[PDB]
């Protein structure tokens, strides 16, 4: 079964630039039967390149295909906003057909610090025996950032989960929800809840006292 | 030949003779599996066993029950399975 | 106008059955080979099955051996997938796809690539019962002083299956609204957050309400966040 | 069917009609390779492409040059290749 | 292609004992189509076991076969001198047929120290511009032993090669030839040539002076 | 009496050809499938090719693609292997083998295992020319005192190809004689040693001569070791 490995896992570039996408096959792909697909969050894939180098019907000139045997390249010469999506390669030379694991093309821009907000749990949830502290990191760049909950100064681990939005259509930033999750009995024994965000050197810390 | 048992796409044979149909000696080839038997002896379902069919001439009386000369009818018979893949190599 | 419309998704228990259906509108169905390609939430693309023009040939991925059955109906212009004894690992969005064919002389040449795709349906295989969301208000410890730009939100905790749709003030509030992808808790239930950052001068004037719509459970929670 | 081009053991067809031989429409199947074409589209020589042969009935005049009724002769014709292995699975 | 791995690489046992030979298959071997062959130095292989458990025609009762799928065992219950040979397993369930890399069954006995002899090169070879110093390690047990040439006390490396006999039919020992190989000009500049053998604790050193 | 006799070995240059022949004496040849299995000096067993009862089918190992050709002659009861464009890695002892067959009802069942083998021939693929051995005496620095059991030998240096056969005193001296397997020097030529340990009282009475027989070069060296 041919195993397609794509490089990089994720590619941060700015519109106007040239994107160079790699698909490495575990075995020689017969008669260069390799296709490339584009996939925007929430939508379904779209065929771009076939037979390693041929552009599909409608696909603009800026999309280019190269490769033979085991190494295959997809190139987008002068990047436009609508080109920032996930990219899969697929082979149709060996049975069964296999796909690459994907490479997302992200819109690289100026660093931005999030606007950190900390929301305490509601007295509605408190009567249900569970405490949920959410921290929001509003509009920031790049995706990487480190949130670390602190309860009565003690650092938390194993009791949090987070989620990140897709890249903003207009400002190209990222937002991040983080949820600490404790028992009502736990929360009711501590006064300080702090959400700590770290981007590079800086370490912003939004907080609250239980009785406030 | 024992190709029927040693093929990647093995097949079983099924003999028949309808009350008027001639000759009596006609073994119809039927595929054993949907998939093919790989080199390791396992069935792989990204490949298919397909029967190769042949259009040929068979003996038939019209009007029926006659031991002389008449017009012979059509016959569609599968004589052996082969292993196919969706890829045109 | 050439389209593919999947249907048949939904929550199933481990051991269950489902039958996905795909309506192939705007083209002569008999001319193409069709396939089912799945995508686990977040993970990549994976081929499930393939089918001949007339169904003479049925190709399958190893993982679905004698559990899944592809089938078609060139008269009813439809493609189906019979999913039996479903395992949790079958949780995915299933796409029905059209296989590019060419004709050199009088010979049909099938290629195992997909020039047309459908919107795909989400199949969820879990033991968890359908649970409507418990919706909570996300509000700053105290309005007073705080800052000039307030954040407000909705914690949509403990819902199953996916999806929910959050909306603000009956979809009038669209600007600077961030609805976070859901995270599957340790309880096997999803939780998510919708947030809005409004001028803190607007609080005490404008009311802020989020519209949590959980169609798998026909539940709809409309919650007013108060500073 | 295009099985001849999509089989693991692909074959080419060769039409013929000897001066007296009938019917004229008989395409003799000949194997493309000694080995078989694996899933990766390569030839593997630990497997062999073999032609499936069928014993059937063909039209022949005896004495020759006659457009009437007579006795039909024997015909040995390969109609399609299959992939075999030395192992009986 | 099924890959058969045999364990151990070599098995030292004494006649009367029970030998337990292992053949591990990289994939399930179809219908337990596994054979075992015996091979004595200089001779050609001989079939012993077929279908994983069946003894071939003539093979004595003491030879036993076990296994199914990936793990297969060959057992010789009460070892006899004629059973000490190399053993290969072979599968015939997957095409192509593959063999195990082998396991030799050696006649384990009492430790014996070699009778070390050092032969200097001949004046015949010396006029041909090359010096060859051979050290013989006569009749010893077990096979393992370390020879280390020494020239004017300096330890030699990269200029020696050795060879070992098969296991002696009568006394079950091993002999070992070792050849140091130098230029005539080299040999003619040094006086002490020493062959040093090491078995366990002991380190016997046969030697000579060039002019003797 | 049922036997297999290989012939056709010998030194070949890289790029060369050879044809191995195997005489199948004492059994009806037409009934069995045959194979060529090679063994590099010291290394293990490796299947090269296989052949049908009548030659209808010819199976080959990947490494020998379009370079080797198995063939038979049921009338001349023989099996052949046509070795073309030989590479150094082809250096090995080649065995011709008989494939066990069974008959359940009226059906022949071939099994890919070998109930009968031959003595095998040694094929050597190298650029090195045939070189006769340079034979030297192995004698203690000085007879006098030394010990009671003297060792004596023959250094058979720089010969090609293999084999040599060493013998002592026209094969009269067999007891306590050790002929060492040859080691292939850095020059691509073999060297070996034959040794004898005799009572040191015998020296000065008995003469000791070794008989180095290099049949690939028709050379025969008879050397007298003197204390």
């Amino acid at each position: 079964e041919i195993v397609l490995t794509q490089s990089p896992g994720t590619l941060s570039l700015s519109p106007g630039e040239r994107a160079t996408l790699s698909c490495r096959a575990s075995q020689s792909v017969s008669s260069s039967y390799l296709a490339w697909y584009q996939q925007k969050p929430g939508q379904a894939p779209r065929l771009l390149i076939y037979g390693a180098s041929s552009r599909a019907t409608g696909i603009p000139d800026r999309f280019s295909g190269s490769g033979s045997g085991t190494d295959f390249t997809l190139t987008i010469s002068r990047l436009e906003p609508e080109d920032f999506a996930v990219y899969y390669c697929q082979q149709y030379g060996s049975s069964p057909c296999t796909f690459g694991q994907g490479t997302r093309l992200e819109i690289k821009r100026t660093v931005a610090a999030p606007s950190v907000f900390i929301f305490p749990p509601s007295d509605e949830q408190l009567k249900s025996g569970t405490a949920s502290v959410v921290c929001l990191l509003n509009n920031f760049y790049p995706r990487e950032a480190k949130v670390q909950w602190k309860v009565d100064n003690a650092l938390q681990s194993g009791n949090s989960q987070e989620s990140v939005t897709e890249q903003d259509s207009k400002d190209s930033t990222y937002s991040l929800s983080s949820t600490l999750t404790l028992s009502k009995a736990d929360y009711e024994k501590h006064k300080v809840y702090a959400c700590e965000v770290t981007q590079g050197t800086t370490s912003v810390t939004k907080s609250f006292n239980r009785g406030e | 030949s024992d190709y029927y048992n040693r093929s990647t796409s093995p097949w079983n044979l099924h003999r028949n003779e309808d009350p008027e149909r001639y000759p009596s000696v006609i073994w119809e080839a039927k595929c054993r599996h949907l998939g093919c038997i790989n080199a390791d002896g396992n069935v792989d379902y990204h490949m298919n066993s397909v029967p190769i069919q042949q259009e040929i001439l068979v003996l038939r009386r019209e009007p029926p029950h006659c031991p002389n000369s008449f017009r012979l009818e059509k016959i569609l018979v599968s004589v052996g399975c082969t292993c196919v893949t969706p890829i045109v190599h | 106008e050439v389209q593919l419309v999947e249907s048949g998704g939904g929550l199933v228990q481990p051991g269950g059955s489902l039958r996905l259906s795909c309506a192939a509108s705007g083209f002569t169905f008999s001319n193409y080979w069709m396939n089912w390609v799945r995508q686990a939430p977040g993970k990549g693309l994976e081929w499930v099955a393939a089918i001949n023009q007339d169904g003479s040939e049925k190709y399958y991925v190893g993982s679905v051996k004698g559990r899944f059955t592809i089938s078609r109906d060139n008269a009813k212009n439809s493609l189906y997938l019979q999913m039996n004894s479903l395992r949790v690992e079958d949780t995915a969005v299933y796409y029905c796809v059209r296989d590019y064919y060419d004709i050199l002389t009088d010979y049909y040449i099938h290629y195992w690539y997909f020039d047309l795709w459908g919107r795909g349906t989400l199949v969820t295989v879990s033991s968890a019962s359908t649970k409507g969301p418990s919706v909570f208000p996300l509000a700053p410890c105290s309005r007073s002083t705080s800052e000039s730009t307030a954040a407000l939100g909705c914690l949509v905790k403990d819902y199953f299956p996916e999806p929910v749709t959050v909306s603000w003030n009956s979809g009038a509030l669209t600007s600077g609204v961030h609805t976070f992808p859901a995270v599957l808790q340790s309880s096997g239930l999803y939780s998510l957050s919708s947030v809005v950052t409004v001028p803190s001068s607007s609080l005490g004037t404008k009311t802020y309400t989020c519209n949590v719509d959980h169609k798998p459970s026909n539940t709809k929670v409309d919650k007013r966040v108060e500073s």
